[PDB]
């Protein structure tokens, strides 16, 4: 039901510096003008983060299944809306319940089912030369979705599907954590101007989503758009992402006078 | 309960097909076989076959293999039969019947209590 | 419209709020019994129509031929029903409702079987043949207005109960007095007044120097409420 | 299937008289041997239900029973519909077999 695509260059992963990124609000608490110590799971400062990159160029198509471990720091930089959804679960197949989060450029659909996922799941977009625009054209991801236990659908919106070149314009940071069956998604978006690894700076992500999923996640996969206009017709476009892992660390977080985390200290990084 | 009422007579020659179907009345249509019985010129009856709309597989008389196809649709309330391998000796009146059941606990009886009037096929 | 007998649909209910107290309290119901639970507290609901004799015979722990043949129940939850004679009974008979006369084996607790498969009934291999000492396992009943209590159709729901929350009760907010309060999950005693602070949209509670919970966003009209101790 | 034999093929009687018709099976079944009353072009009715009663709604004008494979049924007062052909059917198996057909014959 899915297509096994070719003309994929075989290259090693790149690595980058997490710098001072990886912080999120530990809880729904307002504190002000205070240094507060948290023992939660965070991306360690200056951690070695794996850099994946989709690019037309030895066309690169980095859509591997990665470890979830104790939670995932995920971030991406793009302008083109290539990086979309994620698949999370123990086996990532129709043996158990798996969590599928898909941004299909219409709405965002979250499902939990016994999904017979493809090793190469796609969200294809075709250039409709007679409309002179890009549109969703191909979707599979899974061959089945049996015994569905959860469903949520966001409201309709229009995605910009145009193919694009040059500096990425928006950095979308996410933390995917799963505690006692609750899939907690922290996120933040910020404007960027680059074609490299993550920019330096400090941000904290907000607890935007908290889902009653009940799924053990061991592995996950990043879902990419398939641009067209055959098996060699796949255009990588230009988008990139970074994956790191959360670890228990103690941080001293600084809250400003309005309860915003503006800074942080990684207590395990340096004698100072 | 369902008195099945059939199509009009065929005036075709031997070897032709026959299209006969019956419209249900009463109630209790999907359960119990819809069956068809042939009436010989003069005297004598033979069962040809039948179907329970709920099961959908039917059962047929050996005597009519190649001649009788029977179906039914519980969603249409119509009984259907088509005849083929027709010969002049098959001039007959073709009837709808319902195999209506009554159950004496463990033992049940399935009878052609409801009947149609019969479609005459005049191939002779 | 209700699931017909042997066309059952046990709907999973989850991640919502439901009020069982209201469903229970309505005067429209013909019968109601609970098994280890109580509707006053506020998960599956299998909604169908059966004859009154079956309404009485199909219940948790209730022994009888039809329960073993239709939907066998042991469970934690309630069984609720309301006579549907004016919905399901038709003049001439509503024969869309099948009842099981013959069966190969009995059902396990909280298990149902909607199969119409032909059964030899311990003797004869029908194989599509009319039921002479072998049978089509089901026979319908013509529900008609002119029928007795055990034959009237009733709409029956088997309600398993966990995944469903009850409604929450809120009272009016009282300010400038010492109040024993409960905001969502936050409890304590103090005087509730307006605060001059603002919280980020996702923050619900705030903290003093030793982390006492003090400020709170009002659950219905989010604003920051100030909680200060009494003399 | 079970072979059915039905007789007399032609009976001497008139309306209001007593008329006896018999039917025999090749197999020893006590209640699936029953008769229909048919006129060509009209829907027939079943006369006998499960050997002991009358399907057509007749107020016990007819009565009968069998022994072994031999079934006998008689009407105390013959009616105009009894000049219809009676067909003895054995419903037990397939293809269902019917007898030759019998009736009261007036010339
Ligand atoms: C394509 O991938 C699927 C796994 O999703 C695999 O079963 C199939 O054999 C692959 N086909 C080819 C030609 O590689
Ligand atoms: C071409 O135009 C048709 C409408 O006539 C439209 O449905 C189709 O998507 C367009 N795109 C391509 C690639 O042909
Ligand atoms: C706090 O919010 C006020 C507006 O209510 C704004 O003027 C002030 O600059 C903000 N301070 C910080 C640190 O965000």
């Amino acid at each position: 039901q899915c297509v096994n695509l070719t003309t994929r260059t075989q290259l090693p992963p790149a690595y980058t510096n997490s710098f001072t990124r990886g912080v999120y609000y530990p809880d729904k608490v307002f504190r002000s003008s205070v240094l507060h110590s948290t023992q939660d799971l965070f991306l360690p400062f200056f951690s070695n983060v794996t850099w994946f990159h989709a690019i037309h160029v030895t066309k690169r198509f980095d859509n591997p299944v990665l470890p979830f471990n104790d939670g995932v720091y995920f971030a991406s930089t793009e302008k083109s809306n290539i990086i979309r959804g994620w698949i999370f679960g123990t086996t990532l197949d129709s043996k158990t319940q798996s969590l599928l989060i898909v941004n299909n450029a219409t709405n965002v659909v979250i499902k939990v089912c016994e999904f017979q996922f493809c090793n190469d799941p796609f969200l294809g977009v075709y250039y409709h030369k007679n409309n002179k625009s890009w549109m969703e054209s191909e979707f599979r991801v899974y061959s089945s979705a049996n015994n569905c236990t959860f469903e949520y659908v966001s409201q309709p919106f229009l995605m910009d599907l145009e193919g694009k070149q040059g500096n990425f314009k928006n950095l979308r940071e996410f933390v995917f954590k799963n505690i006692d069956g609750y899939f907690k998604i922290y996120s933040k978006h910020t404007p960027i101007n680059l074609v490299r690894d993550l920019p330096q700076g400090f941000s904290a992500l907000e607890p935007l989503v908290d889902l009653p999923i009940g799924i053990n996640i061991t592995r996950f996969q990043t879902l990419l758009a398939l641009h067209r206009s055959s098996s060699s017709g796949w255009t990588a476009g230009a988008a990139a992402y970074y994956v790191g892992y959360l670890q228990p660390r103690t941080f001293l977080l600084k809250y400003n006078e309005n309860g915003t985390i503006t800074d942080a200290v990684d207590c395990a990084l340096d004698p100072l | 309960q369902v008195q099945l009422v059939q199509s009009g007579a065929e005036v075709k020659k031997p070897g032709s097909s026959v299209k006969v179907s019956c419209k249900a009345s009463g109630g209790t249509f999907s359960i119990y076989a819809i069956t068809w019985v042939r009436q010989a010129p003069g005297q004598g009856l033979e069962w040809m076959g039948g179907i329970i709309p709920i099961i959908g597989t039917a059962n047929y008389a050996q005597k009519f293999q190649g001649r009788v196809t029977i179906t039914a649709d519980k969603s249409t309330s119509t009984a259907y039969m088509e005849l083929s391998s027709l010969r002049s000796e098959d001039t007959a009146v073709y009837y709808c019947a319902r195999d209506f059941r009554y159950c004496s606990s463990t033992r049940c009886y399935f009878w052609f209590d409801p009947w149609g009037q019969g479609t005459l096929v005049t191939v002779s | 419209r209700f699931a017909s007998v042997y066309a059952w649909n046990r709907k999973r209910i989850s991640n919502c709020v439901a009020d069982y107290s209201v469903l229970y309290n309505s005067a429209s119901f013909s019968t109601f019994k609970c098994y280890g639970v109580s509707p006053t507290k506020l998960v599956y609901a299998d909604s169908f129509v059966i004859r009154g004799d079956e309404v009485r015979q199909i219940a948790p722990g209730q022994t009888g031929k039809i329960a073993d043949y239709n939907y066998k129940l042991p469970f934690t939850g309630c069984v609720i029903a309301w006579n549907s004679n004016n919905l399901d009974s038709k003049v001439g008979g509503n024969y869309n409702y099948l009842y099981r006369l013959f069966r190969k084996s009995n059902l396990k607790p909280f298990e149902r079987d909607i199969s119409t498969e032909i059964y030899q009934a311990g003797s004869t291999p029908c194989n599509g043949v009319e039921g002479f000492n072998c049978y089509f396992p089901l026979q319908s009943y013509g529900f008609q207005p002119t029928n007795g209590v055990g034959y009237q159709p009733y709409r029956v729901v088997v309600l398993s109960f966990a995944t469903v929350c009850g409604p929450k009760k809120s009272t009016n907010l009282v300010k400038n007095k010492c109040v024993n309060f409960n905001f969502n999950g936050l409890t304590g005693t103090g005087v509730l007044t307006e605060s001059n602070k603002k919280f980020l949209p996702f923050q619900q509670f705030g903290r003093d120097i030793a982390d006492t919970t003090d400020a709170v966003r009002d659950p219905q009209t989010l604003e920051i409420l100030d909680i200060t101790p009494c003399s | 299937d079970i072979q059915m034999t039905q007789s007399p093929s032609s009976l001497s009687a008139s309306v209001g008289d007593r008329v006896t018709i018999t039917c025999r099976a090749s197999q020893n079944i006590s209640s699936y041997l029953n008769w229909y009353q048919q006129e060509a072009g009209k829907a027939p009715k079943l006369l006998i239900y499960a050997a002991s009663s009358l399907q057509s709604g007749v107020p016990s004008r007819f009565s009968g029973s069998g022994s072994g494979t031999d079934f006998t049924l008689t009407i105390s007062s013959l009616q105009p519909e009894d000049f219809a052909t009676y067909y003895c059917q054995q419903s037990y198996s397939t293809p269902r077999t019917f007898g030759q057909g019998t009736k009261v014959d007036i010339k």
